[PDB]
RNA sequence: CCGAGGGUAGGGCCCGUGACUGGGGCGAAGUCGUAACAAGGUAGCUGUACCGGAAGGUGCGGCUGGAU
RNA sequence: UGGGAGAGGGUGGUGGAAUUCCCGGAGUAGCGGUGAAAUGCGCAGAUACCGGGAGGAACGCCGAUGGCGAAGGCAGCCACCUGGUCCACCCGUGACGCUGAGGCGCGAAAGCGUGGGGAGCAAACCGGAUUAGAUACCCGGGUAGUCCACGCCCUAAACG
RNA sequence: CGAUGUCGGCUCGUCGCAUCCUGGGGCUGAAGAAGGUCCCAAGGGUUGGGCUGUUCGCCCAUUAAAGCGGCACGCGAGCUG
RNA sequence: GAAUGCCGGCAUGAGUAACGAUAAAGAGGGUGAGAAUCCCUCUCGCCGUAAGCCCAAGGGUUCCUACGCAAUGGUCGUCAGCGUAGGGUUAGGCGGGACCUAAGGUGAAGCCGAAAGGCGUAGCCGAAGGGCAGCCGGUUAAUAUUCCGGCCCUUCCCGCAGGUGCGAUGGGGGGACGCUCUAGGCUAGGGGGACCGGAGCCAUGGACGAGCCCGGCCAGAAGCGCAGGGUGGGAGGUAGGCAAAUCCGCCUCCCAACAAGCUCUGCGUGGUGGGGAAGCCCGGGUGACAACCCCCCGAAGCCAGGGAGCCAAGAAAAGCCUCUAAGCACAACCUGCGGGAACCCGUACCGCAAACCGACACAGGUGGGCGGGUGCAAGAGCACUCAGGCGCGCGGGAGAACCCUCGCCAAGGAACUCUGCAAGUUGGCCCCGUAACUUCGGGAGAAGGGGUGCUCCCUGGGGUGAUGAGCCCCGGGGAGCCGCAGUGAACAGGCUCUGGCGACUGUUUACCAAAAACACAGCUCUCUGCGAACUCGUAAGAGGAGGUAUAGGGAGCGACGCUUGCCCGGUGCCGGAAGGUCAAGGGGAGGGGUGCAAGCCCCGAACCGAAGCCCCGGUGAACGGCGGCCGUAACUAUAACGGUCCUAAGGUAGCGAAAUUCCUUGUCGGGUAAGUUCCGACCUGCACGAAAAGCGUAACGACCGGAGCGCUGUCUCGGCGAGGGACCCGGUGAAAUUGAACUGGCCGUGAAGAUGCGGCCUACCCGUGGCAGGACGAAAAGACCCCGUGGAGCUUUACUGCAGCC
RNA sequence: GAGCUAGCCCUGGCCAGGGUGAAGCUGGGGUGAGACCCAGUGGAGGCCCGAACCGGUGGGGGAUGCAAACCCCUCGGAUGA
């Protein structure tokens, strides 16, 4: 549930902020954290490569479990739910009956002090995670692999998940956070449940000083350039785009499709994303 | 108000010292023109 | 000291009036179509919504105060 | 105290028919639609037929002139939570009652806000007809909306 | 064009006269008073505001009158801008 | 002899401007060849959140002393940051290194690239971050946490004693963290004392006093006291912490728990060692056997790794502790003690500036710490002032114009002007009081007004004590006194009504634009399924992101409210397995060259053969577009209505003479005596219009309009006054410019605006202060204009390539 | 050549004093329970006033300057993008 302030300065009127309800505790877990090196947007020629990023609020790195195909069998009690400043899921801090600490992203309705499980044996129930081949159709998951043993890819985000939608020999058939429809080997690891902290997509930034906290600068518009800028650029007083709308490159911005052609894994998407 | 010149013996040593010359074909071209001409300094002085 | 009142400043209510504008009533000798009364020629009415020169139309739901 | 009937309400599940779309097959010269048509769709393989899949909404028969609710209104089936009401016994209390300006709550549809969902339908809109004309009635399309959650709106031929 | 700074204003004037006023006249369809028209005359004088960058012009209140032009559309090594 | 030629020299301007903050000077004494300028004394002024003191950069002997004055110093110079010479910088504990890691750099392995080279996990380097042992005082002309004195401490080596499974680059713990607010107790620093010590003073009318003036502390092991930080203990199980582990993690049981205990730091005390004023005598002696106590205020510093709240969720590694492995267990490690050992570099001086950056001894720029007192509500603000430091390296006169900065002004009060530009007004605190509108926060310090000093009396509460006195803080009531005036000086909003634009706080053309421009939360379109798309790179490799569609890229729009219509024929993008066209290649009918010949060689039709284009659909918050004529209603006028041409389709809602309206000062209304502006309307909109968004919108604005009140030297219309210059005398002494000059007016003439030609007029020679009409005055080979088959930036359905993609 | 300037990265530092008084919390009221109301407490904010600090709005001076961007008065931000 998001929460609203008073209007008492102009930036309160439409700020909201998550309720950090779910967060039990508030400090990480020491050996779990490293220091997130902070790039500017920049590469290792020094040069930007993604537009107005950085100065952003200090952040420590939660080293997360992507993979728990690790520790099959093993079950590990839900001791905490932390806030994560890299990403907008919760995270939720394992504690297994081995004596081993570790994190994974936090499901909807996970629960302090539930247990969890990995491994093909595993019942169907929140925050344990199983290879897909052994999770019923409808079941809706997160926290998939695209493919066997590489770690977790495919919805892990606040909110999202996949569901279930048939089997197909080796492969199972999901319907992705993007409704694309998609082959995902059986093989491949996957938590029973949606990502929590669902709420996420409702939070209104309020004011210009809260996007430059996150590490977003200032995006300057095409059309407010020159010509040697941006396509959009120049023209005397306001200028309509006079050309079909272009990125700073060159190439079209309103449609044109840039997925590669012949990309190997075509053979494995059933439906291209509707919405 | 501030001028151009702010002189700091680190940064001096650091990016037009010997060593510096020394690391890259263009550094080292310079050394060689300033022998070749006969320079009594072939690398900035400063103090460190 | 209080004190008629006068002065300064800011409020509240009422009345008259105003370029222009909105619809209303009446007039009747005009222009347009004919929405309602018959199954009124698409049964009617209705709250709401969107739309149309106009009467009005359509959607959604409701009523019979609807002919056969 | 002991029984009863019921689409009364809320929540979570869950079944089958049908429409649409997608896939595989088979097949060919039309289909659709109307008062009659045309637009539309179809040899870039439609309609009709079989198999598979996806998804939303509404629940045929039972069904009635029936039942329930204070009204609005409520209809597949299962469970949980919960309201009203009737009967029999004539056991308890001993007028504790009736109404009710204000107040408070509920309140069809349409509409609104945030976010979902979107099959069918369908304001606006586009096109075809009809017609003297036809910003309509009929036809082919089609966006809100219709559906869910939460919050508003508070109207009605909210009628017996 | 190896530069002659360009509108308006302010300041400071000076000149022309095709004279706005004041002085002198003739004609009048000049009774008087007030005008009209032309002639002589440049000595002096020729207001303060509202609008607009304005020059100009319109308007307000006056005035004997509220003249028109030239001086690099006078005057930025004088100011403004 | 000329090239705004080149180099050098030397003129002119000219004894002219200027001599660098308007903080300010005067006299006496000394020195010396020479003194406004050096030294000394007295008086005066200026700074005092500095214009004082400490540190880091940077500078590099500028430090101290002697001798000196040619040049440097804006004058002078006996002086000096200047010349010559001699001297001066002392560390186990301060800073850096023999320690750690950060970004980043480098880089075994490895990857990539014509060469040069580019990457790259580990490792290494890299600090103003982590870590680590010294405080007070004395001494020199010049260094001092460095020398000395007192009292403390660290590491290494060796040895003795006691203790223990010792042992690591390996495991674990810890180091280890934000922002805002903040408790308790202290310290730094400060105020007061009728108390303690002190040389002296009684003046000029009074005072021998609870008089005046001065000072009343600093460092300190162990121990102790106070205040805080850190940490639970025992056993059992164990499959995790890439070996092992008794450690850590996990589970269970017992006990302990906001306690204590153990530990650590701060503060106080503490053997001991120091310091020690005014005044007076010549930095030093004395004061002095100095005293060294009480009360109050009190940090932003300390205890600290304290506490709370919040979202944007806040380094690493070593030192340290613990675990164990090889090994080794006569070793080794731990603890106590003792002796020995302890290297390298820096250290002067300037350091908001005359020693650093600005060519200068330049009104500019330069990071950290201390920065006293009183009063003003507070404060680092303001006035004055302490310690301390200065009077700014030309002066002396005069008392014009004019300029600058400043003060005042009769009557009027915006009449000034493009504009109230500028300058007035207002001005702090307390109390009263406060509108439309509003998103309910605000608008608001709205507006407007009352109070404000001092004296006496009475009284309320808090802090520190002790519960009281004293001190300190916050009040209340009554009665009086003085002046023109009580935030009595200094610091300290003028206000209101109403439009345009932009929602807002922010950002910008360093050095002519701060805005309505950019950004901004927010809205929509679109791409992207992850070895993502996209970006940089030839590549490897990187960013994206150790992210995963509630995410990331691109684009437009720009809070919010109410909305966002019609046109898909052209362009773009998306979809389309048909058809047309389509290159290499395949194919090889048929033809050719040559050879006696097998053969060699060449051309070449049908047919097959991708993307792309054509073709068929879709698509507007994709590029974009959104008509004309004729007729018609009881008078006129107009035209709801009909007709017709054209188009892909003919502009909806809303708004409109507008940041858009040409005609235009449209017309009408308002305001004014008067209104090309402004506001409100009308609509024949030259040429608004819906995300290059449309129409509104509280709040906000050094934005741009219009109006009123207040108040004014803005003005009528100017006057006076002050200081810094201008002026005169002594000192020092530029500049651009300059064909040469013995350089007047008029009317003419002249390449068309003449000191220089003609005629006439006027005119003795030479300066000084002033004014700017001319010398087509100076400056800059015209900021416009054209020309050159001159150049460069930008664009595209110009041409032709290339990257990139298919 | 990034010792100026622009952006970013790592690691430190700075922001006198005063004002307004959000959420929350506690108590009281209210109700079937609530919502909510009042008071106290509290201490939020690209909040307000204002130095340091960062700026550069209007005017005046300067214009062979003190200065190749300075000076005076005034003015913007000053817990934050
Ligand atoms: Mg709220
Ligand atoms: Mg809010
Ligand atoms: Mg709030
Ligand atoms: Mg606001
Ligand atoms: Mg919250
Ligand atoms: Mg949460
Ligand atoms: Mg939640
Ligand atoms: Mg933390
Ligand atoms: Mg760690
Ligand atoms: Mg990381
Ligand atoms: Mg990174
Ligand atoms: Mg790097
Ligand atoms: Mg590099
Ligand atoms: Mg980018
Ligand atoms: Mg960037
Ligand atoms: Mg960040
Ligand atoms: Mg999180
Ligand atoms: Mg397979
Ligand atoms: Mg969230
Ligand atoms: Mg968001
Ligand atoms: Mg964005
Ligand atoms: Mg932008
Ligand atoms: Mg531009
Ligand atoms: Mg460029
Ligand atoms: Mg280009
Ligand atoms: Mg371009
Ligand atoms: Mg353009
Ligand atoms: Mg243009
Ligand atoms: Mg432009
Ligand atoms: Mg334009
Ligand atoms: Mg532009
Ligand atoms: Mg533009
Ligand atoms: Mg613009
Ligand atoms: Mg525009
Ligand atoms: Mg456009
Ligand atoms: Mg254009
Ligand atoms: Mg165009
Ligand atoms: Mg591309
Ligand atoms: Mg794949
Ligand atoms: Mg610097
Ligand atoms: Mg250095
Ligand atoms: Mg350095
Ligand atoms: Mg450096
Ligand atoms: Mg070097
Ligand atoms: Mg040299
Ligand atoms: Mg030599
Ligand atoms: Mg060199
Ligand atoms: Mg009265
Ligand atoms: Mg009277
Ligand atoms: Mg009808
Ligand atoms: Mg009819
Ligand atoms: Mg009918
Ligand atoms: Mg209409
Ligand atoms: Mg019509
Ligand atoms: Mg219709
Ligand atoms: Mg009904
Ligand atoms: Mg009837
Ligand atoms: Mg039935
Ligand atoms: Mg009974
Ligand atoms: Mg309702
Ligand atoms: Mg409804
Ligand atoms: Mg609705
Ligand atoms: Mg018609
Ligand atoms: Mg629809
Ligand atoms: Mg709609
Ligand atoms: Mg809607
Ligand atoms: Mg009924
Ligand atoms: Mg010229
Ligand atoms: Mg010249
Ligand atoms: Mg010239
Ligand atoms: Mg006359
Ligand atoms: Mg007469
Ligand atoms: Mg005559
Ligand atoms: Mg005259
Ligand atoms: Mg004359
Ligand atoms: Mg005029
Ligand atoms: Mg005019
Ligand atoms: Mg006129
Ligand atoms: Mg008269
Ligand atoms: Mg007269
Ligand atoms: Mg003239
Ligand atoms: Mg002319
Ligand atoms: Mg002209
Ligand atoms: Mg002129
Ligand atoms: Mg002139
Ligand atoms: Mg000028
Ligand atoms: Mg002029
Ligand atoms: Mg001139
Ligand atoms: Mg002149
Ligand atoms: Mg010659
Ligand atoms: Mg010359
Ligand atoms: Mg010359
Ligand atoms: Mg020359
Ligand atoms: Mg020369
Ligand atoms: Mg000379
Ligand atoms: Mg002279
Ligand atoms: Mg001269
Ligand atoms: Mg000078
Ligand atoms: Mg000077
Ligand atoms: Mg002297
Ligand atoms: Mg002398
Ligand atoms: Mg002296
Ligand atoms: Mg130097
Ligand atoms: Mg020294
Ligand atoms: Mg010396
Ligand atoms: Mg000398
Ligand atoms: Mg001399
Ligand atoms: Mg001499
Ligand atoms: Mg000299
Ligand atoms: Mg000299
Ligand atoms: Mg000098
Ligand atoms: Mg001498
Ligand atoms: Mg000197
Ligand atoms: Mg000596
Ligand atoms: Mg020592
Ligand atoms: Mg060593
Ligand atoms: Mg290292
Ligand atoms: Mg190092
Ligand atoms: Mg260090
Ligand atoms: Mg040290
Ligand atoms: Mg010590
Ligand atoms: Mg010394
Ligand atoms: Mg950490
Ligand atoms: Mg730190
Ligand atoms: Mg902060
Ligand atoms: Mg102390
Ligand atoms: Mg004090
Ligand atoms: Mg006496
Ligand atoms: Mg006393
Ligand atoms: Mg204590
Ligand atoms: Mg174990
Ligand atoms: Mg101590
Ligand atoms: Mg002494
Ligand atoms: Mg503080
Ligand atoms: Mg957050
Ligand atoms: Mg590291
Ligand atoms: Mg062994
Ligand atoms: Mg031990
Ligand atoms: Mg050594
Ligand atoms: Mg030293
Ligand atoms: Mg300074
Ligand atoms: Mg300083
Ligand atoms: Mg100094
Ligand atoms: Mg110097
Ligand atoms: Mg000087
Ligand atoms: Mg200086
Ligand atoms: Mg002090
Ligand atoms: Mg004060
Ligand atoms: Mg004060
Ligand atoms: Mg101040
Ligand atoms: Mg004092
Ligand atoms: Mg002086
Ligand atoms: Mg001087
Ligand atoms: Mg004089
Ligand atoms: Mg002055
Ligand atoms: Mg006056
Ligand atoms: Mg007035
Ligand atoms: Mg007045
Ligand atoms: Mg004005
Ligand atoms: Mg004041
Ligand atoms: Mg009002
Ligand atoms: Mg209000
Ligand atoms: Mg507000
Ligand atoms: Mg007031
Ligand atoms: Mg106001
Ligand atoms: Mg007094
Ligand atoms: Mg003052
Ligand atoms: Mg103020
Ligand atoms: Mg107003
Ligand atoms: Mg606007
Ligand atoms: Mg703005
Ligand atoms: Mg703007
Ligand atoms: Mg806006
Ligand atoms: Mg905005
Ligand atoms: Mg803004
Ligand atoms: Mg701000
Ligand atoms: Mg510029
Ligand atoms: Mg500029
Ligand atoms: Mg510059
Ligand atoms: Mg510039
Ligand atoms: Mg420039
Ligand atoms: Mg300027
Ligand atoms: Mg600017
Ligand atoms: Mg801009
Ligand atoms: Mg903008
Ligand atoms: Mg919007
Ligand atoms: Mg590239
Ligand atoms: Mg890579
Ligand atoms: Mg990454
Ligand atoms: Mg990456
Ligand atoms: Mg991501
Ligand atoms: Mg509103
Ligand atoms: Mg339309
Ligand atoms: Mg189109
Ligand atoms: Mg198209
Ligand atoms: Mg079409
Ligand atoms: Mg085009
Ligand atoms: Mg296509
Ligand atoms: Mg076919
Ligand atoms: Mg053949
Ligand atoms: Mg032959
Ligand atoms: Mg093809
Ligand atoms: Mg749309
Ligand atoms: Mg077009
Ligand atoms: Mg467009
Ligand atoms: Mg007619
Ligand atoms: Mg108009
Ligand atoms: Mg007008
Ligand atoms: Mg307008
Ligand atoms: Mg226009
Ligand atoms: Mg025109
Ligand atoms: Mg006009
Ligand atoms: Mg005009
Ligand atoms: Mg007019
Ligand atoms: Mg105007
Ligand atoms: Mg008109
Ligand atoms: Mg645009
Ligand atoms: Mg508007
Ligand atoms: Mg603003
Ligand atoms: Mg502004
Ligand atoms: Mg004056
Ligand atoms: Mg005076
Ligand atoms: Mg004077
Ligand atoms: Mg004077
Ligand atoms: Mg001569
Ligand atoms: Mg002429
Ligand atoms: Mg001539
Ligand atoms: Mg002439
Ligand atoms: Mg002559
Ligand atoms: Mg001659
Ligand atoms: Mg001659
Ligand atoms: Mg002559
Ligand atoms: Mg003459
Ligand atoms: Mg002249
Ligand atoms: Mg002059
Ligand atoms: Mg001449
Ligand atoms: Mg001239
Ligand atoms: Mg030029
Ligand atoms: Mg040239
Ligand atoms: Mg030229
Ligand atoms: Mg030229
Ligand atoms: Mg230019
Ligand atoms: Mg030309
Ligand atoms: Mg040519
Ligand atoms: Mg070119
Ligand atoms: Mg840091
Ligand atoms: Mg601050
Ligand atoms: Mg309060
Ligand atoms: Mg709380
Ligand atoms: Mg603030
Ligand atoms: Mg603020
Ligand atoms: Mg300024
Ligand atoms: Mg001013
Ligand atoms: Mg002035
Ligand atoms: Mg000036
Ligand atoms: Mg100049
Ligand atoms: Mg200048
Ligand atoms: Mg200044
Ligand atoms: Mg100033
Ligand atoms: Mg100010
Ligand atoms: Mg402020
Ligand atoms: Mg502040
Ligand atoms: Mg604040
Ligand atoms: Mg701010
Ligand atoms: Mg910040």
């Amino acid at each position: 549930a998001v929460k609203k302030f008073k209007p008492y300065t102009p930036s309160r009127r439409f700020m909201t902020v998550a309720d950090f309800s779910e967060i039990t505790k508030t400090e990480p877990e020491k050996s779990l954290v490293k220091p997130l090196k902070k790039t500017g947007g920049r590469n290792n020629q020094g040069r930007i490569t993604v537009r107005f990023r950085g100065g952003g609020h200090k952040r420590l790195y939660r080293i997360i479990d992507f993979k728990r195909w690790d520790k099959v069998g093993i079950p590990a009690k839900v001791a905490a739910i932390e806030y994560d400043p890299n990403r907008s899921a919760r995270i939720a801090l394992l504690h297994y009956v081995d004596g081993e600490k570790r994190y994974i992203i936090a499901p909807d309705g996970l629960q302090v002090g539930q247990q969890v499980v990995a491994g093909p044996d595993a019942p169907i129930q929140v925050g344990n995670a199983l290879p897909l081949r052994f999770i019923p159709v409808g079941t809706v998951v997160h926290a998939v692999e695209l493919e066997p043993k590489k770690g977790a890819k495919l919805a892990r985000a606040a909110g999202t998940s996949a569901q279930i939608q048939g089997r197909e020999g080796d492969y199972v058939i999901l319907r992705l956070p993007s409704g694309e429809l998609r082959k995902v080997h059986g093989e491949c690891y996957a938590t029973v449940g949606a990502v929590g902290n669902a709420d996420h997509k409702n939070i209104v930034l309020g004011k210009a000083g809260r996007s430059r906290w996150l590490g977003r600068r200032p995006h300057v518009r095409g059309a407010a350039m020159n010509p040697v800028d941006h396509p959009h650029g120049g023209g005397e007083g306001r200028a309509p785009r006079g050309r079909p709308p272009a990125s700073p490159w060159g190439w079209q911005t309103k449609g044109l499709k840039t997925r590669k052609r012949r990309k190997p894994s075509s053979r494995f998407i059933i439906a291209r994303r509707k919405k | 108000m501030k001028r151009t010149w702010q002189p700091n013996r680190r940064k001096r040593a650091k990016t037009h010292g010997f060593r510096a010359r020394m690391r890259t074909p263009g550094g080292r071209k310079v050394l060689k023109r300033r022998r070749q001409k006969g320079r009594w300094r072939l690398t900035p002085a400063v103090r460190k």
